[PDB]
C-alpha cells in the first residue's frame, strides 16, 4: 500500500515563495523517482520535474526553470517542493507521483492559491462592516451555482420520483 | 517501469 | 522539441454504449516495440489515476471494460461500456522524450435526451449515481468562489492590523 500524504491549503500573497512536501510511505524512498505535477483551476496536468531521493538528482520542465526547486529528505522519507516569485499563474493543484513496476501513486494534491490603495480612505470600523458585508456577496454567488446544480439536479429527481 | 521517464 | 497531444476537449455518449478518446501526437512516441502514451482518468475533485500504460496495457485493479490501443501517431482509450460512474476527464500523457507532456483532456458526460428521455429510460441505482456526481462538479465551482473570497479579503484584514 503505497501512499503520498501531501501538504495542506496555502494561501499566499504575489511574489512571495512556498514550499509543499510529499510524504512517501511503503517502498523503497530512494529507490524510485518523485515526479511533481502542477494542474491549474480548470486545466490539464504538466510535468513540473523529478527528483531521485538516492543521490538529491534532479531533471526539470524547461517551463518550469527557475521557478520550481525539488529536494527529498531521505532520512524523513519526505520530498519537497518550492515554488519562487509566486504570481496568479502559479494559482493551482500540485500533485506528488512515484511509480512502482508501472504503477502510479498520486498524492491527494495541495491548492496553492496566490492572491491579486482604496482601503486608506476607510476607518477601521468602516472597514470591518466592509468585511462583514463580503458574506452576503459571497453567498450570492454561491448561490447561483447552487441554482444551476438544483436546475441540472431536477430532472433525475424527477426521473427517480417518476419510477 | 516509469511511465514519466523517457528511455536513455 | 516538445511533444504535442492533441485530444478532443469534450465527450457526450450515451450511458451504456462505447466511447472512445482519442490522443494524436505531433511526433512518433514508439520506442522498440512499445509506444510510451498512458491514460488517466481524474474525477473532479480526485487526483488522476492511471488506466492504461504502454498504450494497451491496463492497470492495477482498473475494470475490464477500460482499454487501450493505437501507435505511432494515433492512439485510442475506449471505454464499453460506459458507466455512470465513468463521467470524468481523460488524458493522454507522453514519456517517450523529455519533457513528459499532457494532452488538454476529453472530458466525458452522459447525453440526457430531448425531453431529458433517456433518463426515465435509466435504472433507479444509475439516476442515483448521477444524482450523486453532481455534488463534486458543485463543489470544485463552490470552493473557486470561496477562495476567491479568501483573497478578496485578505487586503480588508491586512489593512486593519496595518
Amino acid at each position: 500500500q503505497i501512499q503520498l500524504q501531501q501538504s495542506g491549503t496555502v494561501l499566499v500573497k504575489p511574489a512571495s515563495s512556498v514550499k509543499i512536501s510529499c510524504k512517501a510511505s511503503g517502498y523503497s524512498f530512494t529507490s524510485h523517482y518523485m515526479h511533481w505535477i502542477r494542474q491549474q483551476p480548470g486545466q490539464g496536468l504538466e510535468w513540473i520535474g523529478w527528483i531521485s531521493p538516492e543521490q538529491g538528482n534532479t531533471k526539470y520542465n524547461q517551463k518550469f526553470d527557475g521557478k520550481a526547486t525539488l529536494t527529498a529528505d531521505k532520512s524523513s522519507s519526505i520530498a519537497y517542493m518550492q515554488l519562487s516569485s509566486l504570481t496568479s499563474e502559479d494559482s493551482a493543484v500540485y500533485f506528488c507521483v512515484s511509480w512502482e513496476d508501472w504503477s502510479a501513486y498520486w498524492g491527494q494534491g495541495t491548492l496553492v492559491t496566490v492572491c491579486s490603495e482604496f482601503l486608506k480612505s476607510w476607518t477601521v470600523e468602516d472597514l470591518q462592516k466592509r468585511l462583514l458585508a463580503l458574506d452576503p456577496m459571497m453567498e450570492q454567488e454561491i448561490e447561483e451555482i447552487r441554482q444551476k446544480y438544483q436546475s441540472k439536479r431536477q430532472p433525475i429527481l424527477d426521473a427517480i420520483e417518476a419510477k | 517501469g516509469d511511465g514519466m521517464v523517457p528511455p536513455g | 522539441m516538445d511533444i504535442v497531444l492533441t485530444q478532443s476537449p469534450a465527450l457526450t455518449v450515451s450511458l451504456g454504449q462505447r466511447a472512445t478518446i482519442s490522443c494524436k501526437t505531433n511526433q512518433n512516441v514508439d520506442y522498440y516495440g512499445n509506444s510510451y502514451v498512458h491514460w488517466y482518468q481524474q474525477k473532479p475533485g480526485q487526483k488522476p489515476k492511471l488506466l492504461i500504460y504502454l498504450a494497451s496495457n491496463l492497470a492495477s485493479g482498473i475494470p475490464a471494460r477500460f482499454s487501450g490501443r493505437g501507435s505511432g501517431t494515433d492512439f485510442t482509450l475506449t471505454i464499453d461500456p460506459v458507466e455512470a460512474a465513468d463521467t470524468a476527464t481523460y488524458y493522454c500523457q507522453q514519456s517517450r522524450d523529455l519533457p513528459n507532456t499532457f494532452g488538454a483532456g476529453t472530458k466525458l458526460e452522459l447525453k440526457r435526451g430531448s425531453d431529458y428521455e433517456f433518463l426515465k429510460s435509466w435504472t433507479v441505482e444509475d439516476l442515483q449515481k448521477r444524482l450523486l456526481a453532481l455534488d463534486p462538479m458543485m463543489e470544485q465551482e463552490i470552493e473557486e468562489i470561496r477562495q476567491k473570497y479568501q483573497c478578496k479579503r485578505q487586503p480588508i484584514l491586512d489593512a486593519i492590523e496595518a
